[PDB]
């Protein structure tokens, strides 16, 4: 009851020093968070009428490639051939459709005819571009960095990637274009 | 200092009187350089000096290269060509820095496996081992960030892969990846911060090296017998030891003059052999190369990363029991770091009282299996992830963990050691009769 | 890079050097042929007079430089090129810049990913360049004659190209040694006249440009050889004198 | 009992810095 | 510039803050008048929406940006402005960039080189800008009544300008307070129609645009003052606790 | 440790004993913080802690700023505006680093003038003085190269003038100048190498600070009386001293806190007052501004440089007797460096046996003249070269040299000093 | 015997050369790189101006002045005698090295209307402020207050030398080559 | 006398390193 005022004071000055340190340290961490690059909103559209069947197209957005492909008949056929229970990831990653759909080549194509597939060209494992040209055992794309295989719908079939290649907010709008962003 | 009986410094000349009475820096220098050292150290003890050279080679070439390099994505690769092409000796200075990193990492693996064999991690030396691990961690980070700076294809896609690893960490990981990148993707903010950090961390490495050197002066050196120097008297200590100057300085400087003769032969006549040719292609964020290989010293851990996939049974078990929080991605990230951590924990995992592996007849087998396994992990990291390389990668990754977590704890119970010689003097006189 | 013909270039090995005449011939072929599409944006024109390169005289390099039109980096006006300018960027948009191609390609591999083939044979970039330039056959592979991609040409050395579905094996595996490249067969017999009367075969021209492209990728290769030798000699002498000193010291304790 | 004043002191100093730097500067 | 007018601005002093509507008026004045000659290469257009500035809605900033068009890096060709673009460079090459003009000018000096006037009055930047805008008199100084330069205008605040030798002195340096400036007198009463029905006199507009150019130079002045108060409060509390701890401690040594 | 009788560290916790037997890091830390310190120290002893603070601040903010800056002459200025404008807290971090350099030079000028007054450079302390001079020279180079990095008008024309100084050295000077420039003019080669060296030299300063701390630990601290601590016994040493932790740690941290209250007040409410508006103008190689004035901490040396025009009688003599090898240009460069050289030599120029200046009744006058003269040199540095400032700057420079080269050697031969106290204990008791 | 320390100094010797040869490249890399060496020669021609005003042109990283002088400044009575200058050399690349600091030896033309110079103060390299600044007409260096007269000759302050006149010649009466 | 064995050692070591690097600069092995 005597050295209680000393201890209270010595700990109060320690606590004020702690707060005065915390405020002094956080800006040195926070400066590494995004600065000008918070400008993630943008818009683009592309002339899809260039693309012949079996041809893969790329465009940039958000610092990353977006694929477009005019799918081949055989790419649609082997696409449909998969029963949902064979997939590593059963969920159709498509922000254009409502969340929680199933990956069955119908929730993963931009128009109902099944001709068009649009994706981030970005492997869901660790971000490398998966190489197309019907590469991989499953005839879709092959991730060169860790050996991750995608099929002709962009569904993950083998390797360390957790999920199907994500599909952004893309609608043709014109018979010769697709709009993105 | 070390507990070994020794002569202290005495200032001889008047200037030594004048200085020593003011600042005992010559006393500290003498007391460091004159440390009594075991007579029987073989050629595996050179590597500490070779590492102390590599650190200076990298610092002075780096400081010089930083006078000509530009840390901006529009200018970086062009500035490296300006170094190679317009700067006096700039081609040599670049190849010296780039190959000198490989020299730094081969010297650390020889230094580490020396320690793992002769038991230099055992008590009282656990602190020296821990500081060594912190040095090695800082080297790994330093070299990765350095390899991003030239902004070729391999710089960009390596940075892309490796920042993704932090995105694997459940919950917090996307925030950590974004805070590393400074944005949603590898970009100019990443290059500029990696340049500043590549400048900073060599000084951290140096400051840890000063502590590590202290860590080994406070205990004294190990030796191939594992038998300590006799502290009983100066006469017995001198029978076990000689001063580090000149005997071991000249021995280690000779070995350094040979290891640099081969290093300068490589830098003169084949400097691109360790490199990956795709890093002479400018970074193309829209087109990943046909094979991303991290440079050779990272391959064993990159092998351990690739070894674990959702097809693997222990991954399926971890996935189940974690309710899918441990997916194969995060499992592989945990495995890759865990392989380094479990090497840090070796002072507590080896239960055996005998220090030198020389007298541990079963341990010798598992050690040479580990030594070969590190080579296999290095080589298998370069191959494609198809049969049989998936099996070879998995089995090698398994043995790495089995050595530290199982074999070492069991051997200290089961093994029947040979008896060491009574003292270092006996061993030395047995060889040099 | 596909497995190359092992061309015995004069710059190979520790004593190998650039032949100045072959470099001048290769420069001529690049000027007359490749500069139509391929840039050299990292190569400064003044390097043509540099020691150990083509070593053209300065007024001749200036004459050469003026053939280019350069958008002036400060004036915005277009002007004649100067020796202080670089070679242009690639005029054809998808033609790679050749400033580093002799380092950016490997011709030798393995075995079994061990890298020892590159240890004896080197990286093999010039041999790859030569193999591509010499790699267009007179007619396609016998398979899939009905299915060649339009605007592409089969090349025996190229491995990154497209392949017809009919030429893939069922695993998605390439049956052909080569693949289809967008580069049309660039060299043709006697296409470039060497004023000294040197051999103007496609093999000669392909070798001469491969040597010139090696110099373009490493102008200071000669100086690197010499720095190699001088460092090796210093460290040899120092090694021997340290060895004898060590022996004398350690003899004194046993 | 022990820490009756140690913990209480620390939070009393920390909170006061947080309060008086915030509210009077902001209002 | 000497003898600048000490204009009271709401951002002055430690509690000072920008008037958002004065900033919007200054933005209008800049856009309609000053932006014809001058540019602001360091200001991102998006910053017009951000807190502490004019704080415009982002759709208004998007409409505003669309008035510009810029040679986009990937088109290589003229492309309508987007909020991620910066304001354009000065269209007249003679006209200085205004992005930092309110920091790059001192209005207050001395006394006798001591810097005390700046210590109480501040640097005087926007006051200098206002003084130059208001600084064009109706009549020249009459020293060079028939003799002043043609391409230049007398301004009583501007100091760096040319001077007619009849106004100049060898014995002194210069008769006149000001000098001759290349900028024509930019403002006239009601030149800008303020949609608020605010005062659009030369005086009012000169204040409004000087405040806008102050925000252009220091868009985070508000946050800087807030951080100042926060840090001062932390260090006040901690200073008092440390003082009492020191006194209690040293009272033992007594 | 220091030769004051003291208790050594003693490990007692299990972990303490496990560690101390392996690496005596805690013992070294304990000896460092527990050093017995003279109990009579006044407020002038705080500046060493403020200097350590400034070094830590300038390093931490520099490392952070170097993540965003670009050392290339087309992006440097723009990247500084990016820091000011887009980075989280970047405006404050940059104003902290820029004003922190002024805080750092203030704290070293007060730390130096303390050492000059209390004789802290006298035997046995000549080594800690010399290490202090190396620290100061490294600060001068570090701050100059830092001020080149924004690539404003002051950055460019300062880099021009200062590299020009090396060209003044007869014969070899042109070689050193072109080696510093990397070319015939200030350009991108200069900026990029000055960036690298500005990154490097703070770590050099840090290693010198570690040696400086070791040196004064090896002697023990000086005190206002200049009489040493009684080495005879623990009992006497404890009367002259008190342990550094807590008593002086808390005193110094209190003083630091109240000093930084003003520092953060400046950085918040008037961060541009100490700077130059002209460095917010991009560098232009075709026209030098009309307000060429160094940062303020270089102004005394810039004043000494400007004082020696070709009409100055000593310059004329030196030019004659050197047969033209010395001229007003090179004489000015030699004088501007002599001003620091002669201060480094003060341990040997001061012939007096008495340590502390407070017992030296004539020395007090010349010391306060020197402190005023250093203020005058700072102020004349900002003025134009016309009359009367040419005379004032010349007289001031002459007094700077006369103090070290004439007055100090004479006073120790002629001064009649007062008697200092018998002990630190006596002085402390007399003041309570 | 002493042949011990012969060897010990020989090994020490191989060391200090190998190290000495290692240290020089770390210095020599700061000497001008081959691009900077290439910029040491340039060719240019520049056009006409009215009297009483000056131009400026960049070369070698630094300004070239071109002033067409007033009647008061072409004449100045030629009043400055060679014995009252600080620097008596013409400092002129177009005439001999024994030329004096005379008005006509400074100018490019015969009348003395045209004066071409480096815009670089011979003290420490700042640009002299022109118009008719300084106390001798001519220019004033703002950095340390050196004064140049209407012929660019040093009159007061720290500078040692007259403003150097580059190699330059008229091509037409309207234009002047610098290289 | 004694010092020329030391200094002659130093010089011999010096000239031998230089001379051998000179020889290889003739490039003829
Ligand atoms: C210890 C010394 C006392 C330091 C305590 C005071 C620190 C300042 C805390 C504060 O007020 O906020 C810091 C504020 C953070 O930014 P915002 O407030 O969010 O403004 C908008 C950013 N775009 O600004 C800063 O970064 C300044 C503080 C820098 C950290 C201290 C310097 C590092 C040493
Ligand atoms: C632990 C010591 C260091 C290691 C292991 C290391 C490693 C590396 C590596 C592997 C590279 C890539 C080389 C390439 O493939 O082209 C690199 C590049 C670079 N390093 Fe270091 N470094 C070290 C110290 C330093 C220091 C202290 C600096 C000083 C700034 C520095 C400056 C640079 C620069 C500027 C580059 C980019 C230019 C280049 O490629 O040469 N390094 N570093
Ligand atoms: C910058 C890199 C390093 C340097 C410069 C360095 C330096 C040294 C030196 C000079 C020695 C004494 C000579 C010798 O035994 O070879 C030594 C010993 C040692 N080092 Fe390191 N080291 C480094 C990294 C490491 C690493 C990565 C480890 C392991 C994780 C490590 C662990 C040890 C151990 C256990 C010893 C023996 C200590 C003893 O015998 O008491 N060091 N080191
Ligand atoms: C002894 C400690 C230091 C001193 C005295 C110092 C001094 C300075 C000064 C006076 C400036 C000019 C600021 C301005 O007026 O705008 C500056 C700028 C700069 N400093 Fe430092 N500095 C120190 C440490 C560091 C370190 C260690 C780094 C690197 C990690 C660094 C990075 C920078 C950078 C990048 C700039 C330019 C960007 C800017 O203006 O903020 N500083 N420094
Ligand atoms: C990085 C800048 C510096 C730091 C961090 C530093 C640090 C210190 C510290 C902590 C002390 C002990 C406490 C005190 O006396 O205030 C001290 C004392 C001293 N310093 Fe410094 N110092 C610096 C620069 C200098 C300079 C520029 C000089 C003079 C050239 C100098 C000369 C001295 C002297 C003579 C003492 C007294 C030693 C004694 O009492 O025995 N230091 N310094
Ligand atoms: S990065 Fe895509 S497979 Fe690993
Ligand atoms: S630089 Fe011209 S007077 Fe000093």
């Amino acid at each position: 009851h005597a050295g209680t005022r000393r201890d209270f004071l010595y700990y109060a000055t320690a606590g004020a020093g702690a707060v005065a340190t915390g405020a002094a340290v956080w800006p040195l961490i926070n400066q590494m968070n995004p600065s000008a690059d918070v400008q993630a909103l943008a818009s683009i559209f592309v002339d899809v009428s260039s693309v012949e069947p079996g041809v893969q197209l790329t465009v940039k957005f958000l610092g990353k490639p977006i694929f477009i492909r005019r799918r081949t008949e055989a790419d649609i056929e082997l696409g449909r051939s998969v029963q949902l229970g064979q997939l590593v990831d059963t969920n159709a990653r498509n922000a254009n459709i409502d969340a929680g759909a199933e990956a069955t080549d119908q929730n993963r194509t931009l128009d109902e005819a099944g001709e068009w597939l649009v994706m981030w060209g970005v492997c869901t494992h660790l971000g490398c571009v998966p190489i197309g040209g019907v590469s991989g055992d499953f005839g879709g794309w092959f991730c060169p960095c860790h050996g991750s295989h995608y099929d002709s719908a962009g569904r993950i079939r083998k390797g360390p990637a957790p999920e199907n290649l994500p599909i952004p907010l893309a609608k043709f709008i014109d018979e010769t274009t697709i709009q993105l962003g | 200092m070390s507990g070994i009986p020794h002569d202290h410094y005495e200032p001889r000349t008047g200037i030594e009187k004048w200085l020593h009475s003011r600042l005992p820096i010559v006393a500290l220098a003498y007391d460091t350089i004159m440390i009594p050292t075991p007579r029987n150290l073989n050629w595996m003890w050179i590597w500490g000096v070779v590492l102390a050279f590599c650190l200076v080679l990298q610092i002075v070439t780096g400081i010089v290269l930083a006078m000509h390099y530009t840390p901006h994505v529009d200018l970086a690769f062009a500035s490296v060509e300006h170094i190679m092409r317009n700067v006096n000796g700039g081609f040599m200075l670049r190849y010296l820095h780039a190959n000198g990193a490989s020299l730094f990492f081969i010297a650390v693996y020889l230094h580490i496996f020396r320690g793992l064999y002769y038991g230099s991690y055992k008590a009282p030396r656990e602190v020296t081992w821990i500081v060594g691990m912190l040095i090695y961690l800082a080297m790994m980070a330093t070299a990765f960030m350095g390899y991003v700076l030239p902004w070729g294809q391999m710089s960009f896609w390596g940075a892309t892969v490796i920042t993704g690893l932090f995105g694997a960490i459940p919950g917090i990981g996307h925030s950590i990846q974004t805070w590393l990148l400074g944005g949603p993707a590898v970009d100019n903010a990443t290059l500029n911060r990696f340049f500043s950090l590549h400048y900073l961390l060599p000084f951290v490495i140096a400051a840890l090296v000063a502590i590590h050197i202290w860590a080994f002066h406070s205990t004294g050196n190990n030796n191939p017998t594992g038998v300590e120097v006799r502290r009983t008297s100066k006469a017995e200590a001198q029978k076990d030891t000689v001063p580090f100057w000149p005997y071991f300085i000249i021995k280690d400087v000779f070995a350094l003059a040979v290891v640099l003769l081969v290093f300068f032969a490589i830098v003169g006549f084949m400097p691109n052999y360790l490199g990956h040719p795709d890093n002479y292609i400018e970074a193309n964020p829209l087109s990943t190369p046909a094979h991303i290989v991290p440079e050779w010293y990272f391959l064993p851990f990159y092998a351990i990363l690739r070894a674990f996939t959702a097809d693997v049974w222990v991954v399926q078990i971890a996935n189940f029991i974690s309710f899918g929080i441990i997916d194969a991605k995060f499992f592989g990230v945990l495995a890759m770091f865990g392989a380094i951590l479990v090497m840090a924990l070796v002072p507590w995992l080896d239960t055996s009282p005998v220090r030198s592996g020389r007298y541990r007849p079963m341990f010798k087998i598992y050690f040479w299996l580990l030594a070969a396994d590190f080579v296999i992990l290095t080589w298998v990291g370069a191959q494609q992830t198809t049969f049989p390389y998936d099996w070879i990668s998995l089995i090698a990754s398994a043995y790495w963990f089995a050595y530290f977590l199982v074999i070492l704890p069991i051997l200290g119970a089961i093994e029947k050691p040979v008896a060491p010689p009574a003292t270092i003097e006996e061993d030395f006189n047995a060889h040099y009769s | 890079g596909g497995h190359v013909e092992d061309v015995p270039f004069s710059f190979e090995g520790p004593f190998g050097t650039f032949d100045q005449h072959q470099l001048q011939r290769g420069l001529q072929v690049y000027t007359e042929v490749c500069a139509a599409c391929h840039g050299m944006k990292f190569v400064p024109i003044r390097s043509l007079s540099e020691p150990g390169g083509p070593e053209l005289p300065e007024d001749q390099v200036r004459a050469y430089a003026t053939q280019f039109t350069v958008t002036d980096e400060e004036t915005g006006e277009d002007r004649e090129g100067k020796p202080t300018d670089h070679f242009p960027h690639s005029a054809l948009e998808n033609a790679p810049d050749l400033s580093l191609m002799a380092k950016a390609r490997a011709g030798f591999h393995g075995p079994m990913g061990t890298g020892i083939s590159q240890l004896f044979n080197g990286i093999g970039g010039p041999e790859y360049i030569y193999s591509v330039l010499t790699g267009f056959p007179e007619e396609p592979p016998k398979c899939a004659e009905g299915h060649e991609p339009d605007g592409f040409y089969y090349n025996r050395a190229f491995q990154n190209g497209s392949v017809p579905d009919t030429c893939k094996d069922a695993n998605g595996v390439k049956t052909t040694a080569g693949s289809w490249i967008a580069m049309p067969p660039p060299l043709m017999d006697d296409l470039v006249e060497y004023a000294d009367g040197h051999d103007a075969s496609v093999h000669a021209m392909a070798e001469d440009v491969s040597a010139f492209l090696m110099w373009a990728a490493e102008p200071k290769l000669m100086a690197r050889k010499q720095a190699g030798f001088t460092a090796v000699m210093f460290l040899t002498v120092l090694s021997v004198l340290l060895y004898l000193t060590n022996k004398r010291l350690w003899a004194g304790v046993k | 009992w022990k820490y009756r004043y140690r913990l209480g002191g620390f939070a009393s100093g920390a909170l006061l810095a947080l309060a008086l730097a915030g509210i009077f500067s902001t209002g």
